[PDB]
C-alpha cells in the first residue's frame, strides 16, 4: 500500500483471530468479559481492523469472512465487528434451508454506500423497493401460516407472489460451486440485476411461475427456463 | 293451483307488484354504484373474528421459529 496504490486483501475468519485471543485470555490472567470473552475484545478487534484502510499513498479493497458463533448475531464477536465494515452482507441458515445458495438475507444485509447520491437513483429505488416488498412479505408470513393464503386481500396476495419471485431471483449458481453441484455457474451485470428486479416489481414477469426465477442469471434466463418448465 | 286431487297455494313471502319491485330493483342498482358497508347479522363471527385479528396480529411467531416459506 505505502508504495503501489491498489491492493486486495482477503481474510478468512477474522473470528478465528479473536477466538484465538480467547483461548489465551484465561491464561494471560485477566477476568472474563461477557460470555467468557476477553475484556479486550473491543480493542483487539479495533487494532487489527483499523489497520486496513485507504491511505493517501494507496488504497486497500478487502473482503473478509467473519464467522458468527451458534448463529447468534448478538454474540460479541459479530456484534462489535459490525461497526468496522463499509458493506455488511449476512448469510442466514433459514435462507439456505430453502435452496437459495447465495444465502444472503437481503433484509439484515446492508452497505453504508447504498446511497442515492452515490449509486444513482435507479439502483437505490430498486434496492429499497425490493427491500420493502420483501419485508412486507415477512409480516404477512404469520397470518398465512395460521389462516392460509385465501385470507389475504387480492393485493397482499399479489405482494407475496411478487416477493417470492424476488426471493428466488436473488439466487444464482457460482462457478466455484460447480464442483459439488451440477449447476454450471453464471455472472450477472450490475446493469441486468437492476433491469430484472425493477422489472419483476413493476409486474412485467408475473405470468411466469416461481421456479422460472430460481437459480438463473439475467431475467432472459428466467424467461427461457419458464419454457422448459 | 287446483288440479285433479290436489291444490297448492304458492305464496309470496312479501307483497309483490310492479311498483314495489322496481323499487327494490332501483335500490339494488344504487347500492352497487356506491361501494358501501352493511352489517351481516352474525355477532358470533364478529367479536370472534376481531379477537382472532388482535391475537394473531404483531406476533413475530413465524420469525421466532425457523420455518420455510
Amino acid at each position: 500500500r505505502d508504495e503501489g496504490r491498489d491492493v486486495l486483501l482477503f481474510v478468512d475468519n477474522i473470528y478465528r483471530y479473536t477466538l484465538a485471543g480467547t483461548e489465551v485470555s484465561a491464561l494471560l490472567g485477566r477476568m472474563p468479559s461477557a460470555v467468557g470473552y476477553q475484556p479486550t475484545l473491543a480493542e483487539e478487534m479495533g487494532v487489527l481492523q483499523e489497520r486496513i484502510t485507504s491511505t493517501k499513498t494507496g488504497s486497500i479493497t478487502s473482503v473478509q469472512a467473519v464467522y458468527v458463533p451458534a448463529d447468534d448475531l448478538t454474540d460479541p464477536s459479530p456484534a462489535t465487528t459490525f461497526a468496522h465494515l463499509d458493506a455488511t452482507v449476512v448469510l442466514s441458515r433459514q435462507i439456505a434451508s430453502l435452496g437459495i445458495y447465495p444465502a444472503v438475507d437481503p433484509l439484515d444485509s446492508t452497505s453504508r454506500q447504498l446511497d442515492p447520491l452515490v449509486v444513482g437513483q435507479e439502483h437505490y429505488d430498486t434496492a429499497r423497493g425490493v427491500q420493502s416488498i420483501l419485508q412486507r412479505y415477512q409480516e404477512l408470513k404469520d397470518i398465512i401460516a395460521i389462516l392460509g393464503m385465501d385470507e389475504l386481500s387480492e393485493e397482499d396476495k399479489l405482494v407475496v407472489a411478487r416477493a417470492r419471485k424476488i426471493q428466488r431471483f436473488l439466487s444464482q449458481p457460482f462457478f466455484v460451486a460447480e464442483v459439488f453441484t451440477g449447476s454450471p455457474g453464471k455472472y450477472v451485470s450490475l446493469k441486468d440485476t437492476i433491469r430484472g428486479f425493477k422489472g419483476i416489481m413493476e409486474g412485467e414477469y408475473d405470468h411466469l411461475p416461481e421456479q422460472a426465477f430460481y437459480m438463473v442469471g439475467s431475467i432472459e434466463e428466467a424467461v427461457e427456463k419458464a419454457k422448459k418448465l | 293451483e287446483v288440479q285433479p286431487g290436489n291444490v297448492t297455494v304458492l305464496a309470496d313471502t312479501a307483497i309483490r307488484g310492479q311498483d314495489l319491485d322496481e323499487a327494490r330493483a332501483m335500490e339494488a342498482k344504487r347500492k352497487a354504484e356506491e361501494h358501501i358497508s352493511s352489517s351481516h347479522g352474525d355477532v358470533d363471527y364478529a367479536q370472534a373474528s376481531a379477537e382472532l385479528a388482535k391475537a394473531i396480529a404483531q406476533l413475530r411467531v413465524i420469525e421466532l421459529t425457523k420455518k420455510a416459506m
